[PDB]
């Protein structure tokens, strides 16, 4: 996985360590990475190695952690997580199985996963939106992206 | 509510309505307006065309089509259905002439076209939805000039002056105001053109309107370009 | 990493530095092929010979002429510009006979330019011999820059520490858009007279390229009338000469050159553009107001002011003028003359008919009408000059108080010796009254328009030398400093002698004198040291007030060029009025107004509104007049609405209602056809015309309670003198 | 085929291809940002209001206050006067969430003015009654009563004559001419559910009746009936109806009631049963074992298809009124009213515009008039025309018909 | 109705290309800023009865909620325990600011009326308030000219030219949707409005109006709109309204009905019974087909702006914007990407530019090349059967 290591290294390490290169090029800082693959080909060992080798606050959000029963809770949790990241910047936020917490936006009202969908929408806005981020990198992993939502 | 009563022509609603039939009646509205008048001197028809842009010749938006030498037909609604019902009308008129050697009266002709529009889903004929076209047959039978309106639900009636189409409710009032029995065909032409001008968007100008007249005399006359300019 | 071939190259470098000298020079210099590489950064030999940098430097130190010592300097200096090794070694290399830069890269060119610059700053006027080789260098580099379109960098070298002519002279042709606009901006923001240096540099560029309807306006920025005639001289094409004459007036074939310069037909052009989208309509005050949507002489004055400000110069009186009550002074007669602005034809007749009339308030008004009408238009047959020179010579107020401002209106911005000789001897006013002396200084300065006239400066200096201790610090004696400032504009540091002479004046006064002289001096250009001085002189707490007021007006006047500076000054003035004394608060609105006259931006509007309903009526008046000045000549929307809300709030306040209605009249002023904005051309001219009027207006409004709500009102018609068309 | 910058490569990056005046610019940018931070630290805090008064109205030596104060009443509501035991009444009180005390009277001149529910006074440690207070009026309950008449009339609700006639009947006619209903022997209905497609003038009719009504009006804020503290919503409904009965003749205007109460099935809605409960209280108030008085309700709901049949049944909502996507004449009238105030030529064919807007809600008619104005403004003309209106129609109503000639 | 707040933005030096003109301009900013800081430090460092009165004021002032003022000096207040008291009124209050529901201040021991706190806005809304000025003015919005014109008519012109509408009685639009695919500028056209609008801007996220406590969402929404109306002639940007905007259904759970309640309160605010001040709503969404006609209605949302995947000219201008600040190579023609009609977003163009710069940096270079752009497109793009047509 040498090429994958080099690409992930690029996106995450290079900006935080050496923002001046990106500034000189004039290119907007890359802001996020997402991992494809069958179940047993890295996608979290790489996250573990990056955390072990980063000089920045590493965080995990993996799983269904953002899906909690009481409404108006997932959005608050994601927002407070990104508040934590901004407070302890520079930082790398890992999200294993984003398809759980955020996937295809199927219709709601009767039989739609409206709540997990709202969690995803808050995550969308925090990753990018009005008053965007400075040095917070976000890594996501998914065993099959096909259903992962287009906005993300 | 109308989720299981208006999805089929053969399923009555609690009110006693044929909602597919009212929906066809609505589909009549969409069309370009037509105004037929019947006076002592004949029958006049004035219709609005909706030319989207040139390169679409005049002889493809058929609002007026000639029904035998003694009737004209103004269409309002879906073109395919209009063609089918006009074809029914022509074949009926000619068959009646062939069998009885006389000119089919406009009552008979509109009755028979209605008789075709009746058979929505009857299992003895073959359509499944009402013919979404409202027609005006303006002709000259032995009872003097006559004008008969047909709606998609197979109902036909005499009309001393009737407007149809998108400009239906907005022109029935004008016809109500202006029409009087002792009217000459020149008055009919001018009045129909005035009402059309009132209820059109583009400026009436002899290439956005068609006109025809069937008289107790010369046959169905489709006004030509110079005549359009003269009247306008 | 260090791919095998890369490490082989590194080992080649190791052998080269460890190992007679001709091959070393050859291959070491050819290894700069890495830098010459059209597609590469990180020149490998650079940073591969990092550990050897000290060895190479010490070898060069212990090197002597011969086969070596010639081309090794190139490698030494490239490794230097990478790390260490300043212009001593750079120029040793260049003396090594490699100045071409063709065998080196754009990166090395820019680094060399920066290095030359930094040695130039490090050096002083001494050791100027080294400059000459460096000048030949700069001459050798600049063509490379004009080749590879680094025009910004070339202009950087030119502007660097000094002024340069050779390059922008030899800047080719038909590619001068940069050297034009970019250097125009650099000029707009320069801090020193090397501003004027870049000014006539750009002028010379235009002249060399024989297309200078931009040096046209540059002439005014160059405070050199001699340069104005120098530009006027060539004028090889009558077609462009016509446009130049029109521009001069707004700011071979001799029949019409002087006519266009004097603008004998500007009234015709203005009326033609009025016919274009005609708005010609003698009106009623309420319509400018909206009293239906809700006979004091104060209301008479307000109505006259609004009506005049709106219908100015449209050629449309005693009947409605007759309603006078003490303060019912010549305001309305001046209003009629103004509504007749620039209409000398009927102006003569109407003003004569209404001068052969009742007492002072009808003859002084007539003289002011003549002057204000003549403002902006000149002719060989001098109009109103005979009346001004013959009538009203006795020592008294009213008569001369109006007549002198009328003469200033007639011939402001002329520096004409005839009117100078008319007004300077008459300046002697210890015999006459104090306000009369003030208005005489006003007119003298408004005619001087920064001429630096020694005679008028002497008149003002002797007048202020004439000192009555109690008179000085009472009111209505500050227009001697005002005239001095008008006589001296933006001449730079050529004010120290005047300041030293004035330093004899008494301590409590002369703060205004010094501050107003200084501000009427350098201003619009933008000098950070100077605005520092202004802010500090504001910042000394006094437990004087008008001294901080003049300082505030000065911050406004200085921050009138750069829009960046104007916005930062808006911020500063918000701070000032927030953490400020009542005098400072009163002064802040004037500064806001000067920053944005007739350019009603929502930020200034909001700030003034928020400060309007204040406990101090003076603060309130300053804020509402600031509203009027920001909205002047724009008809801007929602200014009238919020202003009517303010009026209804101050329903029963007489002074507040009068001044707010005046602000509404300013809002509808000229129906949009006339704007008070300075900077007529390219928004980049401290326009000698209408700056005098605006500054007089602001100085007077520095104290509104005493003068405006007193015995004088000619401030408004001075603002009108500043007025100019927007078409 | 891929290489990562390392050692001196990365310094050569950002040192080699660079402007000599680049580090200076970066440093000045960084310190401009830091000076922004420093100035925001120096200032950026305001003294706030805090309700401090201006002078000449204050009081010095106010120590009389802070020497006599603290009265912890409003938590006193006598619930059982203990029979008064003849002498020594021995009142009782409920301080609500806190406790239920038995209490005496202190300094009270007339130890009868307690009325057994009169919201008496009480002290902190010993709870002796001190002074009685008037009944409780909830701040929300009193604020819900629309006091500013809206600025609409029964001449701007265009395209609805039958609906306005029915609403006017039920709301106004019994109130202002009671003779006819009693003379003819018909008890006027009390209850009207206004429904229809989203946007037809429902709230507009409500505003118009509010403007024309000489009777109490209660614009029941839908969200001021779903609180925390289970039972609070039912208490709010009870208090609203009590205030109504207090008033002489009342018009309640429950709007957006689809929020307050749809069905009654729970399944997973057991946690959201408090709204169901306040909806049940609303039903029992609207009609139950109690005369309701001169209270007339004009409920509004865009979706009377998920409402509870208990609320819908015509014992509480008597004149269910549909608003229809206005016909051609109604569209003519809507266009005419919305263009009454505009700068439009005196020859626009508003009949034609009505025809061109099929099955268009009055909201979309308003939108078309306003977009016609926008197009006129963009073209920079002081008078719009029928062409501008047609452009607006194409813009709004629709947002190829080659087979519907 | 306090009045507009907006945000404080420093001026923008026109040049972007690295230039000594830019250095000079930015040093101008520096010097005026240092001057402001000086004035502050100098004047505020260089340079009784009410003091003792406020001392008498209870130091740890608590907050209650007034209810049913009585008499002139005896007002009823409450406490954050569900209890309430018949407290006294001191002589320090301005009076006439005390209204039911007013969050009043009280003394710790005496429990009197010792303040009015006419400043209480919920933290969940004050954090959402906007005070920064995001540097995204209408210069980086490549193309989208019609959309910018419509949004300008909706937001700016009834502030900077309130004469056109009053001249002809028309009233400005109150709401605008921006709807479309994933990445078109729907949020840039909000950022630029924030930039150039001298009116308060209010962030909003649909996932932020859903609150845990039952009934709290349709109180947070009321707080939001009351803050908008009171605090300014302002703009409210509900980003990602599809977070609450889904069509109202019968539902069988509690959470869905609560979300629908939040929707209903939003609608009541937008066009309720009473009225709406000068608050202009700007809403954003990826799918407009999944919203309630209630909020898509043309009385609350008077304009709708598609953001279709930008066409060829707009795509060109977008490459222009997002490469302007880059060292381009003369061998680069920014038309290979233009000509191909592959679905390319504005965000996709940005990512292409960034990735291209990265490939160059890996190639040990700091200036883009055509091969680098080709690789960047190929490795950035993420994602009808042949012969079924034609
Ligand atoms: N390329 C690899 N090199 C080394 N170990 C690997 C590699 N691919 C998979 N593994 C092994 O897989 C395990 C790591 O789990 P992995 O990172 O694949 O899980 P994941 O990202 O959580 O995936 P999923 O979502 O499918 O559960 C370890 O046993 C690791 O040794
Ligand atoms: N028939 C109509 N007559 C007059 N104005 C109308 C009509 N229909 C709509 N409007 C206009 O629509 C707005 C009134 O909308 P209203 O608040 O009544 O809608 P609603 O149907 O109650 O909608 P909601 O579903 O949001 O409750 C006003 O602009 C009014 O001018
Ligand atoms: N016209 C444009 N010019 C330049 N960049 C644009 C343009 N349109 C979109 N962008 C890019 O959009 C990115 C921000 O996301 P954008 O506003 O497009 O998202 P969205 O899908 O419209 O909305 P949301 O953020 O609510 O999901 C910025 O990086 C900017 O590069
Ligand atoms: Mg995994
Ligand atoms: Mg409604
Ligand atoms: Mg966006």
């Amino acid at each position: 996985l040498d090429k994958q290591i080099k690409e992930i290294k690029e996106v995450i390490e290079l900006p935080v360590k050496h923002p001046e290169l990106f500034e000189a090029l004039g290119i907007a800082q890359p802001k996020g990475v997402l991992l494809y693959g069958p179940p047993g080909t890295g996608k979290t060992l790489l996250a573990r190695a990056v955390a072990h080798h980063t000089d920045c606050t590493f965080i995990r959000v993996s799983g269904s952690e953002l899906v909690q029963k009481f409404i108006g809770e997932g959005a608050r949790m994601v927002r407070e997580l990104f508040v934590m990241a901004r407070e302890h910047a520079p930082s790398i936020i890992f999200m294993d199985e984003i398809d759980s917490i955020g996937s295809s936006r199927l219709e709601g009202g009767s039989g739609g996963d409206s709540e997990v969908q709202r969690t995803m929408l808050e995550l969308l806005n925090q990753l990018d939106g009005f008053e965007a981020t400075k040095n917070i990198k976000v890594i996501m992993a998914t065993n099959r992206i096909d259903i992962l939502d287009s906005a993300l | 509510t109308r989720s299981e009563y208006d999805r089929g022509v053969n399923t009555f609603s609690p009110e006693g309505r044929l909602f597919q039939v009212e929906y066809a009646i609505e589909a009549i509205k969409l069309g370009s307006t037509a105004i037929g008048i019947q006076t002592s001197e004949g029958v006049c028809l004035a219709v609005e065309k909706r030319i989207t842009s040139p390169l679409m010749e005049p002889s493809s938006i058929e609002k007026i089509v000639e029904i035998d030498a003694h009737i004209g037909c103004a269409m309002s609604g879906l073109i395919a259905d209009a063609k089918t019902l006009i074809d029914k009308a022509r074949v009926e008129t000619q068959n009646h002439w062939f069998t009885y050697n006389e000119t089919m009266t406009v009552e008979s002709v509109t009755q028979a076209v209605s008789n075709l529009a009746l058979q929505f889903g009857e299992e003895d004929a073959a359509m499944s939805r009402p013919f979404g076209v409202a027609l005006l047959f303006g002709g000259v039978d032995e009872k003097g000039p006559q004008l008969f309106h047909m709606d998609p639900s197979g109902t036909f009636v005499q009309c001393d002056a009737r407007a149809i189409g998108s400009a239906s409710e907005g022109a029935q009032s004008s016809l109500q105001e202006v029409y009087h029995k002792s009217m000459t065909l020149k008055e009919a032409i001018k009045s129909s053109l005035i009402i059309l001008k009132q209820v059109m968007e583009e400026k009436l100008n002899a290439t956005n309107i068609e006109l025809a007249t069937v008289q107790p005399g010369q046959n169905f006359h489709m006004f030509t370009k110079e005549e359009l300019e003269e009247v306008i | 990493e260090l791919s095998e071939e890369d490490k082989q190259l590194q080992d080649e470098l190791e052998m080269l530095v460890e190992r007679l000298y001709r091959p070393a020079l050859e291959e070491l210099r050819r290894q700069i092929r890495s830098s010459t590489t059209s597609m590469t950064s990180v020149p490998k030999p650079l940073k591969f010979l990092r550990p050897h940098y000290g060895k190479l430097k010490e070898i060069y130190e212990n090197m002597a002429p011969g086969e070596n010592k010639r081309f090794a300097a190139d490698i030494i200096s490239v490794l230097a510009m990478t790390m260490s090794g300043e212009r001593e070694c750079l120029k040793y290399r260049l003396v090594g006979s490699q100045e071409e830069l063709a065998s080196w890269g754009h990166e090395y060119v820019r680094h060399l330019a920066g290095e030359v610059a930094k040695e130039w700053q490090e050096l002083d006027d001494a050791e100027k011999v080294q400059r000459e080789p460096l000048l030949t260098l700069v001459k050798e580099i600049v063509p490379y820059n004009m080749a590879h379109n680094a025009e910004h960098e070339a202009c950087d070298l030119l502007m660097e520490i000094e002024q340069v002519d050779m390059l922008e002279k030899d800047i080719d042709e038909n590619a001068y858009a940069k050297v034009c606009l970019y250097l125009t901006s650099c000029v707009n923001y320069v801090p020193e007279p090397e501003n004027s240096a870049l000014l006539r540099c750009a002028l010379g560029v235009f002249r060399k390229f024989s297309r200078f309807p931009e040096a046209l306006r540059l002439a005014l920025m160059l405070n050199d009338m001699e340069l104005v005639e120098d530009i006027f001289t060539s004028c090889k094409d009558v077609v462009v000469q016509k446009q130049m004459a029109f521009m001069l007036g707004r700011h071979e074939e001799y029949e019409d050159l002087t006519e266009i310069m004097s603008n004998v037909q500007l009234n015709s052009n203005f009326l033609a553009l009025a016919r274009e989208l005609d708005i010609m309509e003698p009106k009623v005050p309420d319509d400018i107001y909206k009293t239906h949507l809700e006979d004091s002489a104060r209301m008479n004055l307000a109505s006259s002011f609004v009506n005049g400000f709106v219908n100015a110069a449209f050629g449309q009186g005693n009947k409605w003028l007759y309603k006078n009550k003490d303060h019912g002074m010549l305001s309305a007669a001046a209003s009629l003359g103004m509504i007749l602005l620039w209409d000398v034809d009927g102006g003569l007749t109407q003003i004569d008919k209404y001068l052969y009339s009742s007492e002072d308030y009808i003859k002084s008004g007539a003289l002011l009408a003549c002057g204000i009408v003549n403002s902006g238009v000149r002719n060989e047959c001098d109009p109103a000059l005979a009346l001004l020179s013959d009538y009203v010579l006795h020592n008294s107020n009213t008569m001369r108080l109006g007549s002198i401002f009328g003469l200033g209106l007639a011939y402001a911005g002329s520096n004409r010796e005839d009117v100078l000789t008319l007004l300077l001897p008459v300046m002697g006013d210890s015999k006459s009254s104090m306000e009369v002396a003030g208005v005489t200084a006003l007119a003298c300065g408004m005619i001087a328009v920064g001429s630096c006239n020694g005679d008028v400066t002497s008149t003002i200096l002797q007048t202020i030398m004439e000192k009555s201790e109690t008179e000085l610090k009472d009111t209505y004696a500050r227009w001697l400093p005002l005239g001095l400032g008008l006589n001296h504009l933006g001449k730079g540091e050529a004010i120290e002698a005047i300041l030293a002479a004035l330093e004899v004046v008494s301590e409590p006064f002369r703060s205004f004198a010094n501050t107003l002289v200084d501000v009427c001096a350098y201003a619009g250009s933008g000098n950070v040291l100077k605005v520092q001085q202004l802010l500090h002189i504001c910042s000394e707490h006094f437990d004087m007030g008008a001294h901080q007021g003049v300082a505030v007006l000065g911050i406004a006047l200085i921050a009138m060029g750069e829009e960046i500076g104007a916005e930062m000054a808006l911020r500063t003035f918000g701070h000032l009025l927030r953490y400020g004394e009542p005098t400072l608060r009163r002064a802040v609105p004037l500064a806001l107004a000067l920053i944005s006259v007739s350019n009603p931006r929502l930020n200034i509007l909001d700030t003034l509104s928020k400060f309007s309903h204040d406990a101090d009526p003076e603060v309130s008046y300053n804020s509402i007049f600031a509203m009027g000045m920001v909205g002047s000549g724009t008809n801007n929307a929602r200014l009238a609405a919020m202003l009517r809300q303010l009026a209804q709030y101050h329903a029963k306040d007489p002074n507040n209602l009068f001044m707010v209605r005046l602000a509404q009249g300013l809002t509808h002023l000229g129906k949009g056809t006339l704007t008070l904005c300075p900077y007529h051309s390219d928004r980049q001219l401290m326009s000698q015309v209408a700056v005098a009027g605006l500054l007089t207006v602001l100085v007077s409004f520095l104290d509104v309670r005493n003068i405006i709500l007193g015995k004088s009102h000619y401030v408004l018609y001075g603002l009108v003198a500043a007025m100019q068309p927007r078409m | 085929p891929i290489r990562a910058l390392d050692e001196g490569d990365i310094a050569l990056l950002k040192t080699y291809g660079q402007s000599t005046y680049s580090r200076q610019i970066k440093q000045v940018e960084d310190d401009i940002q830091q000076l922004l931070k420093k100035i925001n630290e120096l200032t950026g805090i305001k003294e706030s209001d805090t309700g401090l008064a201006p002078p000449a109205l204050w009081d010095l030596a106010a120590d009389k206050q802070t020497l006599q104060s603290e009265q912890p009443l409003q938590v006193a509501r006598c619930t059982k006067i203990i029979n008064a035991d003849s002498e020594d009444p021995k009142y009782i009180i409920n301080v609500k969430q806190f406790a239920k005390f038995v209490v005496d009277l202190s300094d009270q001149v007339a130890p009868t003015d307690i009325e057994e529910g009169m919201r008496v006074g009480v002290d902190r440690n010993k709870y002796q009654i001190h002074i009685p207070l008037p009944p409780k009026i909830d701040p929300t309950v009193t604020m819900m009563q629309v006091e500013e008449k809206p600025d609409v009339t029964y001449s701007d609700v265009g395209g609805c004559k039958e609906q306005i006639e029915k609403l006017r009947e039920v709301v106004e006619t019994p109130l202002l001419h009671p003779e006819r209903f009693v003379n003819l022997g018909i008890e006027p209905p009390k209850g009207v559910l206004l429904f229809g497609p989203p946007g037809t003038g429902k709230t507009l009719c409500a505003r118009a009746v509010a403007n024309r009504t000489d009777a109490c009006f209660i614009r029941v804020i839908g969200s001021e009936l779903v609180q925390k503290y289970v039972g609070e919503g039912a208490r709010m409904v009870r208090e609203l109806f009590e205030m109504a009965r207090t008033k002489k003749a009342c018009l309640i205007f429950f709007d957006e009631i689809d929020a307050i109460g749809g069905a009654r099935f729970d399944d997973g809605a057991g946690g959201d049963n408090e709204v169901q409960r306040t909806m049940l209280e609303l039903i029992n108030q609207l009609d139950g074992f109690d005369p309701r008085g001169n209270i007339k309700v004009l409920m509004a709901t865009n979706r009377p298809d998920t409402l509870d049949p208990a609320l819908m049944r015509p014992g509480r909502l008597d004149r269910k009124i549909e608003f229809s996507l206005p016909d051609l004449e109604g569209r003519t009238h809507i266009f005419k009213i919305h263009a009454r105030s505009m700068s439009v030529e005196r020859d626009i064919r508003f009949e034609l515009l009505a025809r061109l807007c099929p099955n268009s809600t009055g909201a979309e008619i308003r939108s078309v008039c306003t977009e016609a104005g926008m197009f006129a403004i963009r073209a920079r003309r002081k008078i719009a025309t029928e062409k501008d209106f047609l452009e607006a129609v194409n813009k709004v109503i629709k947002s190829r018909y080659m087979t519907y000639n | 109705t306090k009045g507009p707040d907006a945000a404080s933005k420093l001026p923008l030096v026109t040049p972007h290309t690295q230039c000594r003109l830019k250095l000079l301009k930015l040093e101008r900013i520096k010097d005026y800023l240092l001057m402001e800081e000086e004035f502050i430090r100098n004047q505020e460092q260089m340079k009784e009865e009410r003091s003792k009165v406020d001392d008498l004021r209870g130091t740890p002032m608590s907050v209650g909620t007034l209810e049913e003022i009585i008499d002139d000096n005896h007002a009823i207040v409450s406490t954050s325990v569900g209890s309430e008291h018949y407290v006294s009124i001191l002589s320090f209050v301005d009076k006439d600011l005390l209204e039911p529901g007013c969050s009043v201040l009280l003394n710790h021991k005496v429990h009197a009326v010792i303040g009015v706190l006419m400043d209480d806005t919920d933290p969940l809304v004050t954090v959402m308030k906007v005070e920064k000025a995001p540097q995204e003015t209408y210069a980086d919005i490549g193309g989208l000219d019609n959309q910018i014109q419509e949004i300008k008519e909706s937001v700016e012109l009834p502030l900077t030219h309130p004469e056109y509408y009053e001249e002809m009685g028309i009233k400005p639009p109150k709401g605008v949707i921006l709807y479309g695919p994933p990445g078109t500028g729907k949020t840039l056209l909000a950022k630029a409005v924030a930039n150039q609008t001298s009116a308060t801007f209010l962030r909003v996220v649909g996932s932020e109006l859903i609150q845990k406590y039952l009934g709290d969402g349709p109180k947070l929404v009321r707080e939001l709109f009351r803050v908008a109306e009171e605090h300014a002639p302002s703009i409210v940007f509900i980003d990602e309204i599809d977070a609450i905007g889904t069509k109202r259904y019968d539902s069988n759970s509690g959470g869905e009905r609560e979300i629908q309640r939040t929707m209903l309160e939003l609608l009541n605010q937008l066009d309720g019974f009473d009225s709406r001040g000068d608050v202009k709503v700007i809403m954003a969404t990826n799918r407009i087909e999944t919203l309630d006609p209630a909020l898509i209605r043309p009385g609350r949302i008077d304009r709708k702006i598609e953001f279709p995947l930008p066409d060829e000219k707009t795509k060109k201008r977008i490459f222009q914007i997002h490469t302007s600040r880059m060292t381009l190579a003369d061998d680069v023609t920014l038309d290979d990407l233009i000509m191909a009609k592959d679905d390319l977003s504005g965000a996709d163009i940005k990512a292409i530019c960034t990735e291209a710069g990265l490939m160059a940096l890996r190639e040990r270079r700091m200036k883009v090349t055509n091969e680098d752009f080709k690789k960047s497109k190929e490795n950035v793009l993420y994602k009808t059967p042949e012969g079924l047509y034609l």
